[PDB]
């Protein structure tokens, strides 16, 4: 009834990971290991304990044991960052795991790529300014933004994106300066600057 | 005499009571193998030679004591001293004895 | 309020026991002496496979009733005692997609767990001919036969199926529904 | 080939009633050997199993405890599909839905699961706007989340990158999109960026034209 | 009939030999059963060596004689000096009258009518064919057959000699059969062939023998299910009185009831023990007698013996469908009935214990058939109503009186299996008696019997009262808390106990009550408590058609107590609806009554929260004094409630006594 996964866990890109399941008598049960990357729905990647679906990768393994069930990924390549659930029926009810979050450690700490987007046409004809700051393309995924009117900073009107993964396992944001046209020809130019792992990249 | 082989799977070879009128039963020793019954047929004008059929001695003297058991008020002190002589005779009996032999020692 | 003393309480009377008969013929308070002793002669009923009841195909498990589950398997005992033979119907009635069950290849220790220290139940593993014992789910079995019969029951310190000697006794059934 | 997929509104006034319903291929809703499930996903609850019908001698339902005088799932042989339908929504209910099969303890083959969010606030159209060398476009101002984006009804897929959407102080969402063209062809063919808002009825194609 | 003339042996014994001449003749004219023929026949004296060897080595021969040292009992008395020799066919209708005539029945024409019937005992059936000389003679038979005829066995059994054979018939066909033969050494069935008692005795005495025959191969079948403690059967017989050992049996079988090898008979080794024993009891008997050679037999001894013999076929009958053919004495029947027209029934109970046992005896084994005199019921009331007299109230009942009180049992529950009676009255009599005889610490000195396997178990009043409240956890908390007993067989014993008081089937129950017919819900009834000209029900449920409904002052208690009254067992016609009745409180009393004011009524004490404790009913002044002058009422527990019945209906509370 109580499944216990622990929260996240970690490992070395090659060496194998593990992720276990606790509760009263799981081993008398039917344990199922759900896999679901991030922004996607959940796909089943181990069912009855071991017993695997057509289209896995035969890394994945699972045992299960009277409190501990063990799903183990051998390989740990690209693709396997993602949160692991367990599930298990315990009479008329559908216990799902609270979540494991793996992190694939041993990866490249990869450069972000940043771009500006200043007022479109259409944007300025009306009574309204965005200026769009993609950053993308970036590990570790943890990036902190400011704007710039002309080296004086602002804090109000700022719209910031939570940082998303990418399909080649990276990162990518999204700032958004609102403001109105009448305040874009007042300063010379603005600028939008990111800090990444305590190195910072700025565009104007 | 030399001792018998007893031998049954001979057909239409008939033997009734009504026709028995001498019963030989050897003792110990004599056969080892107990194969203790002559049974010959009356003697009153028959001439010699075989008229006598070889059978079982343990048989033929289950039988005869328990015919001889079966009527005890009937049995006057000669055939109740028979009787005794008879289960001692059966005491005597051995089938033990016979597990090992390869039988047939008369043939 | 008035209390009137009652008189101590005796038997009601009884009527006198009527005569013993002396004139009876002896032979006739008897039988005739000649007796013969009883002799039984048991009718023979040969058991093939039901072939009406078997495995379902199908999946299904009463999740708020059922007795006990395992893996993959769920477990009924059937309340009411019914004959060996007449469980296989009375499994399929019970509840959709459920069947008579032989115990080992789920492990009955489980099963042996979850009852009482006398009560015994009927298990699905039986014989047709003289083969194999095998259940609807198939496979051989070892069994601890020692009488002639096709049946068998568990029992609490039951290490293996026993089989039995009177399949017409009443015992309660092992039922399971598939989840596959 | 094993596959369904989800319909419905995906908004819900508070109160009110909640309909979905989630069509299936490449196998029966009258199956002896499946369910049909509906779960839902949310932060707040985490991952919760509503409900599942199945038919075997009869059609039979089960449901969970934290809805269960309030779900009903109900199936539909015709069109080999089933639904799912919860009254007295509250803000508790906001949440990815998903469909799914499966056999009583696993959940083989999923849904793609779709966003239902309970606010009682109006729906509002999205504002589009246009912008080695990177093109896109940005969308402002709209309310019931999602909006999906192409280039070329999906004719060209490498070098696309869709930024997922963020929720303004006012309640209002908004997301930009960009492809990846070179510097040396930047005057060559033409691309256009497809925009479909489903909650409104939306769907609009701006041709960039640098 | 056949030309069978002498014969003539020859032997050479010592050195010197010797002929003896046996005549056929004139020696079949002495013995009318001798067919010297029919065992030349039987006997194959043309056999070869090599096929008696073959069938020796068939029959299985014991692993070893076990040579104990038995005494036999003391059981058939001397002749007490002016004892009335009582020819068995020759009872003249004016012998001796009188319970305290010494009499004696000659021990030949008993024995005469005892194995009356002839027939063949060691029979043409493999094994016995191979081993024993066909014999016919005059026998008793003890036969059943369980498990859908599959599960037979047969003891035959003579004056000498006892022959149970066991036969299971597998489901395919296959007939295994194994005989045990008990009896004394010289005696035993004449043998044939090599075979010699020795080899097959399992168990041999000074003078007695326990021989088992059967093959090989069937005695492993049946060692997979039967392995006896030849030694503990064979000690008990040679050892155990006859009345002793037929007690012993039917304790035996009483425990089978109880556990369910009555309904479903399992084959286990305690069932076919017991199976045998039966069988040894009635031998036992019939070796007696015979031993005697040309005595008398007190009519004492046949009397306790007989009186065992009839209880323990009746108990085989009704468990499993069994027959006994002999063991029954038509002269022995018609001087116990002459003797019971010398006595009184109505007061049996003023005479001594032992001429009341004695009359109890007396009576089953001369109207064994319930139909003759049913007012053979009130002899049994009267020794009950003379036993509630005396004894120590709510007290537990003594061995002594558990004893007089089973052997007057059997005729009061032969009646209350019949389907019509005339002595109905007085068997709500006895069954009242027994009510109120039904305590707590009754109950649990029978839980204890029955968890120790000892004789309280056998009987109690309680198997034969009118209570229906007796649940398994009322049982419980009823229960022997004594440690040193394991409280597995306590349960097992509580569980038995329910058994015996099965209102479902056990005909024993529920059925001649004139009031059982006035209730709907009979599964919600707790006591029914049969007065004079008043029947009260008392029941859980108002659903009751009865004169009034009374509710008694229960605290929250599911159980609430309706009781109900029945006047002159007249079913009124409607439900009592509406509002029940209060009970009266009677505050106004002195425990210093001189009449017996109370003589014919019944009081209950009850717990507003437990239930019904005790019931009692004054049956004498001496009752009623005792009830008043003692413990009794306790008005300080507010709990414990105390109502009266009276024979009027009206149901009272005793409450004070100013
Ligand atoms: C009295 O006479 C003889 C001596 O015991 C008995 O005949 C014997 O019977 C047995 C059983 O049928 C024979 O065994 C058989 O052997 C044949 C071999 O061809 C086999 O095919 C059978 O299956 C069986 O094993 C045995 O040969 C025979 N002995 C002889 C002829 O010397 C006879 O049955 C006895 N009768 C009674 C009533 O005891
Ligand atoms: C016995 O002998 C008599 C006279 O010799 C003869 O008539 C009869 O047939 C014989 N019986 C048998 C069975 O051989
Ligand atoms: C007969 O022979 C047996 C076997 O050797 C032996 O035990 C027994 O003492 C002998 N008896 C006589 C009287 O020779
Ligand atoms: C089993 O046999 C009976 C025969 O009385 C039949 O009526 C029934 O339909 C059979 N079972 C099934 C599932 O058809
Ligand atoms: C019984 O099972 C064994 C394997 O355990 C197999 O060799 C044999 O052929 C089977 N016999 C029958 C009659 O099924
Ligand atoms: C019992 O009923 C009878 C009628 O059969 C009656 O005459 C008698 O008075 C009643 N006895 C008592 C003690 O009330």
């Amino acid at each position: 009834y109580e499944l216990t996964q622990p929260p996240s866990v970690s490992a070395a890109s090659g060496q194998t990971a593990r992720i276990t399941c606790g509760g009263d008598n799981i081993g008398s049960k039917n344990v199922q290991w759900y896999q679901q990357k991030p922004a996607q729905a959940p796909v089943l990647v181990i069912y009855a304990d071991s017993k695997r679906p057509s289209g896995v990768p035969e890394r994945f393994s699972g045992s299960n044991s009277g409190n501990t069930a063990t799903l183990t990924i051998s390989g740990v390549e690209a693709g396997d960052e993602a949160d692991y659930y367990c599930q298990v029926w315990d009479r008329s009810s559908n216990i799902f795991g609270v979540g494991t979050r793996l992190t694939v450690l041993g990866q490249p700490k990869a450069a972000p790529s940043v771009t500006l987007f200043p007022p479109s046409s259409e944007e300025l004809q009306a009574n309204k300014a965005t200026l769009v700051c993609l950053i993308s393309d970036f590990y570790p995924g943890a990036v902190t933004v400011a704007w710039k009117a002309d080296s004086s900073p602002v804090k109000a009107g700022v719209e910031t994106t939570t940082p998303s993964k990418q399909s080649n396992n990276k990162y990518a944001a999204s700032s958004y300066l609102s403001l109105t046209p009448e305040q874009w020809k007042s300063h010379r130019s603005y600028s939008c600057q990111v800090t990444h792992e305590g190195s910072t990249v700025e565009k104007t | 005499y030399p001792c018998c082989h007893v031998t049954q799977l001979r057909a239409q070879h008939l033997l009734a009571l009504e026709n028995i009128s001498d019963i030989y039963l050897v003792s110990n020793q004599t056969c080892d193998g107990f194969s203790l019954a002559s049974l010959n047929s009356p003697k009153n004008g028959s001439n010699q030679l075989v008229i006598s059929r070889c059978a079982n001695g343990l048989n033929v003297v289950s039988f005869f004591i328990s015919i001889l058991k079966r009527s005890s008020s009937a049995l006057t002190g000669h055939l109740r001293e028979l009787l005794t002589t008879l289960e001692t005779l059966y005491g005597s009996f051995s089938v033990e004895d016979l597990f090992g032999a390869n039988l047939n020692r008369y043939a | 309020i008035t209390w009137v003393p009652k008189p101590n309480v005796e038997v009601w009377p009884v009527d006198p026991p009527p005569p013993v008969n002396f004139n009876k013929t002896a032979e006739q308070e008897y039988g005739d002496k000649e007796v013969k002793l009883p002799h039984w002669t048991p009718t023979l009923h040969t058991f093939q496979v039901p072939q009406n009841y078997t495995k379902a195909n199908c999946t299904y498990c009463n999740t708020r009733e059922y007795t006990f589950s395992y893996k993959g398997c769920c477990f009924y005992f059937t309340k009411k005692k019914h004959t060996w033979n007449g469980c296989f119907q009375a499994c399929a009635e019970l509840y959709p997609c459920t069947y008579f069950y032989g115990p080992t290849p789920d492990i009955l220790p489980v099963v042996t767990r979850n009852l009482n220290a006398i009560e015994s139940l009927w298990v699905g593993v039986y014989r047709v001919g003289e083969g194999n014992w095998t259940s609807l789910d198939g496979g051989t079995f070892k069994v601890y036969q020692i009488f002639g019969s096709h049946c068998t029951y568990v029992s609490k310190f039951s290490t293996v199926p026993v089989s039995h000697h009177e399949c017409s006794f009443l015992k309660p059934c092992l039922c399971v529904s598939q989840r596959s | 080939q094993v596959q369904l997929q989800e319909s419905g509104p995906g908004l819900v006034k508070p109160s009110q009633t909640l309909s979905l319903t989630c069509a299936i291929s490449g196998d029966s809703v009258s199956s002896n050997s499946a369910t049909w499930n509906w779960i839902r996903q949310s932060p707040s609850r985490g991952l919760e199993w509503l409900g599942r019908t199945y038919y075997r001698s009869k059609w039979y339902y089960d449901y969970a405890q934290s809805v269960q005088n309030r779900i009903s799932i109900n199936p539909d042989t015709s069109k080999n599909q089933f639904s799912l339908q919860l009254n007295s929504v509250t803000p508790e209910d906001m949440a990815v839905y998903y469909c799914a099969r499966g056999d009583f303890d696993a959940f083989d083959f999923w849904g793609q699961g779709l966003r239902v969010t309970v606010s009682s606030a109006s729906t509002k159209g999205p504002s589009v706007f246009p912008l080695t060398a990177a093109l896109g476009c940005l969308v402002k101002d709209y309310f019931p989340e999602p909006v999906t984006v192409s280039w070329n009804s999906g004719a060209l897929t490498s070098g696309v990158h869709t930024f997922p959407a963020v929720l303004q102080s006012s309640g209002l969402y908004s997301l930009s999109s960009v492809v990846t063209v070179p510097s040396s062809s930047l005057g060559t063919q033409t691309y256009i960026c497809n925009v479909n808002h489903k909650p409104s009825n939306t769907k609009v194609d701006k041709k960039v034209e640098p | 009939a056949a030309s069978l003339s002498e014969v003539k042996l020859h032997l050479d014994i010592e050195g010197h030999a010797s002929h003896y001449t046996i005549p056929w003749t004139e020696l079949m004219a002495k013995v009318p059963g001798l067919s010297p023929e029919a065992l030349w026949r039987e006997a194959n004296v043309t056999e070869d060596l090599a096929s008696m060897l073959n069938r020796y080595k068939l029959i299985y021969k014991t692993s070893g004689t076990l040579g104990i040292a038995l005494a036999e009992p003391v059981d058939i008395p001397a002749v007490s000096e002016g004892s009335m020799q009582v020819d068995a066919s020759k009872v003249h209708p004016g012998v001796i009258s009188g319970l305290n005539s010494p009499a004696c029945m000659l021990s030949a024409p008993l024995e005469k009518q005892l194995f009356y019937y002839i027939g063949t005992m060691l029979p043409n059936t493999r094994p016995h064919s191979y081993v024993f000389y066909q014999l016919r003679c005059h026998l008793s038979y003890v036969a059943l057959s369980i498990n859908g005829d599959k599960f037979q066995y047969t003891g035959a059994m003579t004056s000498k000699f006892l022959m149970g054979t066991y036969k299971r018939v597998t489901e395919k066909g296959d007939e295994h059969v194994l005989s045990l033969v008990f009896g004394k050494t010289k005696d035993l069935p004449d043998l044939r062939g090599p075979f010699s008692y020795p080899s097959l005795t399992s168990a041999q005495s000074g003078d007695y023998s326990l021989v088992i025959v059967t093959t090989f191969v069937h005695y492993a079948n049946f060692h997979n299910y039967f392995v006896p403690n030849l030694k503990d059967m064979f000690s008990r017989a040679v050892t155990m009185t006859a009345a002793s050992y037929a007690r012993y049996v039917l304790q035996k079988l009483v425990l089978l009831e109880m556990k369910g090898g009555c309904r479903e008979p399992e084959l286990d080794t305690e069932t076919l023990t017991t199976m045998f024993e039966v069988s040894v009891a009635f031998f036992k008997v019939g070796h007696a007698v015979g031993e005697t050679g040309n005595g008398c037999v007190d009519l004492r001894w046949l009397a306790k013996s007989f009186f065992e013999l009839t209880v323990l076929k009746d108990i085989i009958g009704i468990c499993y469908g069994a027959t006994v053919k002999g063991m029954q004495s038509y002269g022995l029947e018609r001087l116990a009935a002459m003797l019971m027209a010398t006595v009184k029934m109505e007061e049996l109970g003023h005479l001594t214990t032992e001429k009341q046992e004695y009359a109890l005896r007396l009576a089953t084994v001369g109207y064994p058939k319930a139909g003759v005199y049913s007012g053979l019921i009130g002899g049994a009331t009267s020794v009950l109503l003379s036993a509630y007299n005396r004894h120590p109230l709510f007290q537990p009942l003594h061995t002594v009186m558990r004893e007089t009180l089973f052997i007057g049992s059997h005729v009061v529950l032969r009646e209350l299996r019949l389907n019509v009676t005339t002595q109905g009255p007085n068997l709500a009599l006895y069954q009242l008696l027994s009510t109120a005889l039904c305590s707590a610490l009754e109950i649990g000195e029978v839980l204890r019997g029955l968890a120790l396997g000892t004789e309280s178990g056998l009987f109690s009043p309680c198997y034969l009262s009118l209570r229906f409240d007796l649940t398994r956890d009322k049982l419980l908390s009823m229960a022997p808390q004594e440690a040193t007993l394991d409280q597995a067989a306590v349960s097992n014993a509580v569980d038995g106990f329910l058994g015996r008081l099965s209102l479902e089937r056990e005909d024993r129950d529920a059925w001649h009550l004139p009031a059982y017919k006035c209730v709907d819900r009979l599964d919600k009834v707790l006591m029914i408590i049969p007065l004079i000209n008043v029947t009260f029900i008392i029941s859980s449920d108002r659903e009751v058609r009865g004169s009034a409904l009374y509710e008694a002052s229960t605290t929250y208690l599911s159980s609430s107590l309706f009781l109900s009254p029945v006047i002159m067992n007249k079913c009124s016609q409607g439900a009592v609806a509406g509002e029940p009745r209060q009970i009266p409180k009677i505050q106004n009393f002195t425990r210093t009554q001189k009449s017996c004011i109370f003589c014919g009524f019944a009081l209950l004490s009850y717990d507003e929260k437990e239930g019904l404790e005790t019931t009692t009913y004054i049956t004498s002044q001496e009752v009623q004094n005792s009830i008043l002058s003692s413990n009794y009422f306790d008005f300080d527990n507010l709990h414990v409630h105390y109502l009266l019945l009276t024979t009027n209906g009206t149901v009272m509370e005793i409450a004070g006594l100013y």
